[PDB]
RNA sequence: GGCGACUCUCUGGUCUGUAACUGACGCUGAGGAGCGAAAGCGUGGGGAGCGAACAGGAUUAGAUACCCUGGUAGUCCACGCCGUAAACGAUGAGUGCUAAGUGUUAGGGGGUUUCCGCCCCUUAGUGCUGCAGCUAACGCAUUAAGCACUCCGCCUGGGGAGUACGGUCGCAAGACUGAAACUCAAAGGAAUUGACGGGGGCCCGCACAAGCGGUGGAGCAUGUGGUUUAAUUCGAAGCAACGCG
């Protein structure tokens, strides 16, 4: 029964990350866009990123965790409802984090989609 | 704006001289725009090769916060 | 229309009761131009309505209204190739008129032979928490929490 | 063509200034020789990511596509080959001459100034605007598509055809060189006015939405089609013919 934690996020169109872990990154509950039983594009909303935070703050919150610290990792989609969902119980985000290749091109993505 | 290195009168910018580079890179450690820091397209060049040789040898980080 | 809103009229409060409210209501009941008939419906529903109950037939009425009367209702919206409906709050004016539609429409569906007793029925099962208007609020009201998503 | 982490090794050119030296030693350049994106080819490596082909899932009338999930060659390295691209500035090289204005890259000189800095001038790039002139027009305009001279390459209506034959080169793919018969009276360039767009912007209308009542089902009236008839008189045909003349 753990004091403090961590979540992680990550955001790109829409997609974002926010597991609840320990301090030495051991899981506890999770956090990460969905999760909840929606589906399609009510998965990808602002919405059901706030009802997967709290699913996983109250999954942690069992196991007598008090304080969230969380990352910063550029912006994205449902990023700031789901801060405003894990502020039901209150906590921090100091750090801050990247996913960027250091090559313009480090690996080649995959091709444009013609749509 | 005005150059740093213009108006002081450095004429060669040392890769090992750290604090005068930590002037001219981000707290996430990228290096700065001539845009930011009103530096000469000259001296632009010679302080990335510094930065880059510093980064080298861990003076100054590739990333950091 | 697409010049802006227009005025809304008005219609005059009633020669018992007193109330723009159940003015609405005869109209609402009315067919044809019939005014006369959708009265005699009205005004014989709300004896009935008093007699069963023994409370002034007005309030049962404006108890019912408020089980009746939706809050939130979703709106059909193609975004794509699958329609989102998307819900909306409902204004003021609206929830009346929604209100009282609905009484009128499944007051009309019931088993009941006269429109009198049909009519008081049913306004006496809105205020009872159940029925088919109510059960209609009820249904707009799912759907509306079922598609919170969308704003 | 291309070249983007850092370091060292080897190595080519350019610019500025100075004019000590040389004293037309220059320019261009068919053929020749070399270099030459990507894809491709050979041998041997390597193979994360990406991904022709290929498979599966969708989509669809079909979908040997677009979208999704996989995925082989290839993309990478060495050596060799290939020699092509909208290899484009769709603009051959050299030289001179012909208003301005304003950025920017690397220099030089000179102002009052201790420099920094400001200002003036100037060389060589790299951009934008714009005179004269040029242009079918669009536009170009000291980085000319202006005014000149030198030399090279190339064009001569559209198809047929960059095909055939021959030849050279190539492991191959193919490259280069390159016709004719036949056929047409046009192909084209730029600009104009429209119309149109599953282009953009702004508007309107019972156009939609919000409502209320219908039609489409039944019987009947009526008009029309069709069929029938000796004849079923003629006319009306999406909206804008069909209780219409
Ligand atoms: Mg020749
Ligand atoms: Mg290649
Ligand atoms: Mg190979
Ligand atoms: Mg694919
Ligand atoms: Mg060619
Ligand atoms: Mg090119
Ligand atoms: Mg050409
Ligand atoms: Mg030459
Ligand atoms: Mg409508
Ligand atoms: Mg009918
Ligand atoms: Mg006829
Ligand atoms: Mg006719
Ligand atoms: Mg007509």
């Amino acid at each position: 029964n753990i004091e403090s934690g961590i979540a992680h996020i990550r955001s790109t169109f829409n997609n974002t990350i926010v597991t609840i872990t320990d301090t030495h990154g051991n899981a506890i509950s999770w956090s990460s866009a969905g999760a909840l039983g929606f589906r399609g594009s009510r998965k990808s909303t602002p919405f059901a990123a706030q009802m997967a935070a709290e699913t996983a703050a109250k999954g942690s919150i069992e196991h007598g965790l008090k304080t969230l610290e969380v990352t910063v990792k550029g912006p994205g989609s449902g990023r700031e409802a789901a801060i405003r969902a894990l502020q039901a119980a209150g906590l921090e985000v100091t750090a801050i984090r990247d996913v960027t290749p250091v090559p313009h091109n480090g690996c080649r993505p995959p091709k444009r989609r013609r749509v | 704006k005005v150059c740093y290195f213009t108006s002081n009168g450095i004429t060669h910018i040392d890769y090992k001289d750290v604090d005068l580079l930590k002037k001219f890179v981000s707290e996430r450690g990228k290096i700065l725009p001539r845009r930011v820091t009103g530096t000469n397209a000259k001296y632009q060049r010679k302080l990335t090769a510094a930065i880059k040789r510093a980064r080298q040898m861990a003076l100054l980080p590739y990333v950091s916060g | 229309p697409r010049k802006g809103p227009v005025a809304k009229r008005d219609v005059l409060p009633d020669p018992i009761y007193n109330s723009k409210l159940v003015s609405r209501l005869i109209n609402k009941m009315m067919i044809d131009g019939k005014k006369g008939k959708s009265q005699t419906i009205l005004y014989k529903s709300f004896d009935i309505i008093k007699e069963r109950t023994g409370n002034d037939a007005m309030e049962v009425f404006e108890q019912a209204l408020k089980n009746i009367m939706p809050v939130l209702e979703v709106k059909a919206r193609r975004v794509g190739g699958a329609n989102y409906q998307v819900p909306v709050e409902v204004r003021p004016e609206r929830r009346t008129t929604l209100g009282l539609r609905w009484l009128v429409n499944y007051a009309r569906l019931r088993g009941e032979k006269t429109m009198e007793e049909r009519l008081a029925n049913e306004i006496l099962d809105a205020a009872n928490n159940t029925g088919a208007a109510v059960k209609k609020r009820e249904d707009t009201h799912k759907m509306a929490e079922a598609n919170k998503a969308f704003a």
